[PDB]
C-alpha cells in the first residue's frame, strides 16, 4: 500500500475567525446611517439554504463560545462608533437651580423643573433657558446651604454625548457568516442542553437573525424553544451561573408611558441643539407594564416543573430581586426610544409545591399583573464605550408590546437545608442576553488537505 | 479526460458517509473556498483569509507533483505503524471525518516522510531527456 | 508544447478580430490581470479584487482539469439547441464580443452540464493505475 | 514524479553553493513564500504583498506551460551571445547568485523571446487532437 | 491603443466615474481641513464701523 | 455661529488644480471613445482602450 492524499475532504476543525454581518434587503430601502445594519452590512439571501447532514455527531457548547463574546465586542464598537457625530453637551454642566415642576396648579413628583444660564452660540452673551429633568437624572450639588440649586449626574465621572434623533435604537436582526474556508454547524435537536453532543447537525453559511435586544431580568423578542421549555446553566450546582429559563410559549408584556410630554429645543453653541422635556401636555398619569395574570402563573408553574426536574423532593419559591441601584434591581430595556426600568417584586412572588393548578375556574379571565416604571434619561450603559449617553425626550405617549421568551434566574445561597431553593432575577452582563441566541451555533475551519493509504503507486 | 466538475449534494453532504462516498463530492469541497464582499476592516481581513489560506494549499499539492484538485497517488511506501489496518476496514465503512482524528498524530511526519526531494524527479525526467 | 508566451498586440488588440485571431493573442488577457501600487483604503480595495477575481478563474479551469491559461478541449457532447449553427460560420467571422452575447444566457447551464463527473474519472484514472 | 517535498536545508542555506547544488534545494526556497499573522494597516499589506508578488511568478510559469515549482525546459534556441559559455564552466563552479549578475541584463529580453508563440503550439496540440 | 471593429455604446448622464470623483473630491477636500484651526472664539460680538 | 463653526483653510495647503488620472483595477480597462462628433449617448464606432484616463 501506499500514501495518497485527497483534496476536498469533509474535516473541521473547531477555531477562532472574524465573522462579518448580514442584514435583510428592505432596510435597505432606508437611508444610511439609521441603523447600523443597513449602512454596512452586506445583503443576505436565502440561497445559502439549510442543508442537513448525514451520520455527524457533533459536540457544541455555550458557555465558552467566541461567537457571543465577538458579538458584544461588536455590538460595543458599534454603538460607540454610532455616538462619534453626536454633540458631546458640555456647557450643560452648570448650575442647575431646579424648583417644583408644577404642572398646571399641582406638582410632579418625578420631574424637577430646573432652570439655567446656557452660552448661547454667540460665546460673550448666555440666556437663561429650563427644562423639565427626571430625578434619577439630578442630583442636588453640594453641602452648602442651599437647597434649591442642583446638577446632573454626570461631570463628576464623565461628559455625556446626546443621542442623534435621527438615529433608532430599533432591534434590526442581524445574520452572522463566516468567510470562506469556515462554515457554521447548527444543532437541530430540539431537546438541546446547550452543552454536549448533538446527534442532528446542519451546515449553514449566515446564522439566523438575532435581535440585538438590551433587557435585563427578562428576554424580548428571542426565539422560541420548539416542544419544551429549556433550562440553561453552565452547572446548576454553583450558585453564581445566571439561570436561563427559554420559553416554549412567549408571555405578551405591553408597556406605555401615558403623560403627554413635548420637546423643546436649546441652541447651545453654534449650530448645534440639546433637546429636553418642554411642558407635559395634560393630566399626570403613571407609566407602567402589563402582563396578563393566568398566562404569567400558568408560565411559573410550568418554570416550576423543569426546575422539580433537577430538584426532585423540592419545592420551587421565586423570591424578588437582590436589591441595590435601580439600574441593577429593575426590568431594563427601551419602549421605543425612552428608557424604562420596570419593578419586578409584583411577578416574582409565589411558590409551586408539585401538583399543577389549571387556567380555568379563574376570578376573572383579563386580570393583570401592573409594574410601575420609572423612566431615566442619563445612561450609564456599558464601559469602554464611551460610556454614557443621554437619551432625548420624545414627544406625545408611547407604547410598546412584546414578547417574553425568557427568564434570567439566579438560585439564592444553600442554607437551613431548604425546602424551597429560591430563585431571584439577575442581570448586569449583556452577553447571557445574546448567548440564549447563538446556542445552536458553532463556526468550524475546514482543512481539506488528507492522507489516506491505497494501492495506487505513481 | 473530462472537463466537468462537481455533484449537487453541497458544501458538506458527505460528511458522514464513507471514505469511498467521500472520495466523490471532492470538487464541492474544492469550489466552495472562494467568495467576496464588504463589510469593512473587520470584513476585509475575511477577505484576505481565505485567500492566505487557500494557496496554502495549492503550495503542497503543487509541491508533491498533484497540482490541482483531485485524487493524487504517490510512491512513497505507507508505513505499517500508521493506521495497521487493511483496506476494506478503511474504505468501506470509516469517515474521513474520524479517520482524520485517527491520522491527524502522524500527519506531520508523513507530510514529514513526503519531504526531501519531488526536485531531484524532476532531474531524473530531465536526465531522460537531457542526457537519453 | 513551446517554451514561448505572449503577443505584442497590447491587452484588448484582438478584440474585433474573428474567433480564429482571438484564438491567438489569448496569453495578453491572462497576463494583464495582476498589478500592485498604493494610494490608501480606497486602492487597497483595488489590490484585493484583482486576486479574488483572478483566483476565481484559476478555481474553473482547475475544476475542469484545464489546469492553466490556454486552450482547453473537453468530450462532454455539445447540445445543438445552443448555437444551431455550423463550425466555419462561427470561427471565421463571429468575434468573441458577440458571440458571448449569444452564449451567456445558456453558459450557466453549460457550467451545469460541466457539473457532473471529474471526480470518478480520477478514480477510473486510479483503477487504472492500481487494478489495472 | 513522486510524493516527496523539501529538504531540511533551510530557507537560504544552498546560497553560495554550485548551480548543480542549488538546482536541488529548490523545494525550500518555493515553500516560505507565504505566511500570515496581525499587526495591524503596517502589516495587513504585508499580508498582501506575499500574494501579489507569489502569483505573479505564478503567472509566467503558467504562460511558459511550465505550471509548478520545478525545472521546465524549453525549446527557445539559447542564443551564444548571452553568456558565451559552455555548461561545465556554468554549472560545476558558479552560483546562482553570480549568475543573475550576468544574465539580468538579458533576462528582459530572453522573456522577449520567450515573447512571441506558446498559443500557437497550444493549436498546434488542438490540431493533433482534432484534425489527426 | 486603438482596437479594431468593435462598436461600443457609451453615455454620460448615467456614468458612475463622475459620481465617484465628486465622492472623492467631496471626502478628501474634507480630509485636508481637519489639522486647521477651527476657529470658534471668533464668534463673539463685532462692533464694526465703518473702514474709512 | 447660526448654523455651523467654519474652519480656516490652512495658509500652507494650496488651492491649485493639479491634473488627476482616473485608473481601473487590475481585471478592468477604460474606453475611449475617439468619436470628433461624439455627442456624449449611443454608439461610438472608433473605440480605444487606456488604463489611466
Ligand atoms: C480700523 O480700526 C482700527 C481700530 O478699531 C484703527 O486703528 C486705530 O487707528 C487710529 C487712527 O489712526 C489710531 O488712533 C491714533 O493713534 C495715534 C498714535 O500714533 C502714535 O503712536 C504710534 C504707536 O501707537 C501707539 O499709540 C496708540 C494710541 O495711543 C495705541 O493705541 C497703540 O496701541 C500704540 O501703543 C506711533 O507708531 C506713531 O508714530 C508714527 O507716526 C509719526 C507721525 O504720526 C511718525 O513721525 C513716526 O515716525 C511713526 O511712524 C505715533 O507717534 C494718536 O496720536 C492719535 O491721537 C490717535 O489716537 C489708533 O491707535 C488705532 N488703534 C489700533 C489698535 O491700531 C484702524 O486704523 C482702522 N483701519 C481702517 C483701514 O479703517
Ligand atoms: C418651569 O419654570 C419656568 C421658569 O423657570 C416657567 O416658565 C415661566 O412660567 C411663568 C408662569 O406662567 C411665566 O410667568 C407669567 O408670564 C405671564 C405672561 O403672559 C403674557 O405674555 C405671554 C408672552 O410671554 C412674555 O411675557 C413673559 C412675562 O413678562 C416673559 O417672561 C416672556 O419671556 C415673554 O416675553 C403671552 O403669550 C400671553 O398671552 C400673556 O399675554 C405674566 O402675565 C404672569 O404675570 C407671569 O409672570 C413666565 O413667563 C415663564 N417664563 C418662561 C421663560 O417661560 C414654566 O412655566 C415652568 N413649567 C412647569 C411645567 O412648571
Ligand atoms: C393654581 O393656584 C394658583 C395659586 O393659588 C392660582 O394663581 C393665583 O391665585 C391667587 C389666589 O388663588 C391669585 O391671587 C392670583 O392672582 C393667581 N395668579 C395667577 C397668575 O393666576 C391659579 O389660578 C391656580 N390655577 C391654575 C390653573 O394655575
Ligand atoms: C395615546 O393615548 C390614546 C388614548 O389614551 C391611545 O389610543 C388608544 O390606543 C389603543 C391601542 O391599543 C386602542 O386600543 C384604543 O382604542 C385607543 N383609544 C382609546 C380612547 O383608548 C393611543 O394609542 C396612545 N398613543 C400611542 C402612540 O400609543
Amino acid at each position: 500500500l501506499w500514501v495518497t492524499v485527497y483534496y476536498g475532504v469533509p474535516v473541521w476543525k473547531e477555531a477562532k475567525t472574524t465573522l462579518f454581518c448580514a442584514s435583510d434587503a428592505r432596510a435597505y430601502e432606508k437611508e444610511v446611517h439609521n441603523v447600523w445594519a443597513t449602512h454596512a452590512c452586506v445583503p443576505t439571501d436565502p440561497s445559502p439554504q439549510e442543508l442537513v447532514l448525514g451520520n455527524v455527531t457533533e459536540n457544541f457548547n455555550m458557555w465558552k463560545n467566541d461567537m457571543v463574546d465577538q458579538m458584544h465586542e461588536d455590538i460595543i464598537s458599534l454603538w460607540d462608533q454610532s455616538l462619534k457625530p453626536c454633540v458631546k453637551l458640555t456647557p450643560l454642566c452648570v448650575t442647575l437651580i431646579c424648583s417644583n415642576a408644577t404642572v398646571k396648579n399641582g406638582t410632579v413628583e418625578e420631574m424637577k423643573n430646573c432652570s439655567f444660564n446656557t452660552t448661547t452660540e454667540i460665546r460673550d452673551k448666555e440666556k437663561k433657558e429650563y427644562a423639565l429633568f427626571y430625578k434619577p437624572d439630578i442630583v442636588p450639588l453640594s453641602e452648602t446651604n442651599n437647597t434649591s440649586e442642583y446638577r446632573l449626574i454626570n461631570c463628576n465621572t464623565s461628559a455625556c454625548t446626546q443621542a442623534c434623533p435621527k438615529v433608532t435604537f430599533e432591534p434590526i436582526p442581524i445574520h452572522y457568516c463566516a468567510p470562506a474556508g469556515y462554515a457554521i454547524l447548527k444543532c437541530n435537536d430540539e431537546t438541546f442542553n446547550g452543552t454536549g453532543p448533538c446527534s442532528n447537525v446542519s451546515t449553514v453559511q449566515c446564522t439566523h437573525g438575532i435581535r440585538p435586544v438590551v433587557s435585563t431580568q427578562l428576554l424580548l423578542n428571542g426565539s422560541l424553544a420548539e416542544k419544551e421549555i429549556v433550562i440553561r446553566s453552565e452547572n446548576l450546582t454553583n450558585n453564581a451561573k445566571i439561570i436561563i429559563v427559554h420559553l416554549h410559549t412567549p408571555v405578551e408584556i405591553v408597556c406605555t408611558r401615558p403623560n403627554n410630554n413635548t420637546r423643546k429645543s436649546v441652541r447651545i453653541g453654534p449650530g448645534q441643539t440639546f433637546y429636553a422635556t418642554g411642558d407635559i401636555i395634560g393630566d399626570i398619569k403613571q407609566a407602567h407594564c402589563n402582563i396578563s395574570e393566568e398566562k404569567w402563573n400558568d408560565t411559573l408553574q410550568k418554570v416550576g416543573i423543569e426546575l422539580q426536574k433537577h430538584f426532585p423532593n423540592k419545592t420551587i419559591k421565586y423570591n424578588q430581586s437582590a436589591g441595590g441601584d435601580m439600574e441593577i434591581t429593575t426590568h431594563s430595556f427601551n419602549c421605543g426610544g425612552e428608557f424604562f426600568y420596570c419593578n419586578t417584586s409584583n411577578l416574582f412572588n409565589g411558590t409551586y409545591n408539585g401538583t399543577y393548578i389549571s387556567t380555568n375556574s379563574s376570578a376573572n379571565s383579563t386580570s393583570t399583573i401592573t409594574l410601575q416604571c420609572r423612566i431615566k434619561q442619563i445612561i450609564n450603559m456599558w464601559q469602554g464605550v464611551g460610556r454614557c449617553m443621554y437619551a432625548p425626550p420624545i414627544a406625545g405617549n408611547i407604547t410598546c408590546r412584546s414578547n417574553i421568551t425568557g427568564l434570567l434566574l439566579t438560585r439564592d445561597g444553600g442554607t437551613n437545608s431548604n425546602e424551597t431553593e429560591t430563585f431571584r432575577p439577575a442581570g448586569g452582563d449583556m452577553r447571557d442576553n445574546w448567548r440564549s441566541e447563538l446556542y445552536k451555533y458553532k463556526v468550524v475551519k475546514i482543512e481539506p488537505l488528507g492522507v489516506a493509504p491505497t494501492r495506487c503507486k505513481r | 479526460a473530462v472537463g466537468i466538475g462537481a455533484v449537487f449534494l453541497g458544501f458538506l453532504g458527505a460528511a458522514g458517509s464513507t471514505m469511498g462516498a467521500a472520495s466523490m463530492t471532492l470538487t464541492v469541497q474544492a469550489r466552495n473556498l472562494l467568495s467576496g464582499t464588504v463589510w469593512g476592516i473587520k470584513q476585509l481581513q475575511a477577505r484576505v483569509l481565505a485567500v492566505e489560506r487557500y494557496l496554502r494549499d495549492q503550495q503542497l499539492l503543487g509541491i508533491w507533483g498533484c497540482s490541482g484538485k483531485l485524487i493524487c497517488c504517490t510512491n512513497v511506501p505507507w508505513n505499517s505503524s500508521w493506521s495497521n489496518r487493511n483496506l476494506s476496514e478503511i474504505w468501506d465503512n470509516m469517515t474521513w471525518l474520524q479517520w482524520d482524528k485517527e491520522i491527524s498524530n502522524y500527519t506531520q511526519i508523513i507530510y514529514g516522510l513526503l519531504e526531501e526531494s519531488q526536485n531531484q524527479q524532476e532531474k531524473n525526467e530531465q536526465d531522460l531527456l537531457a542526457l537519453d
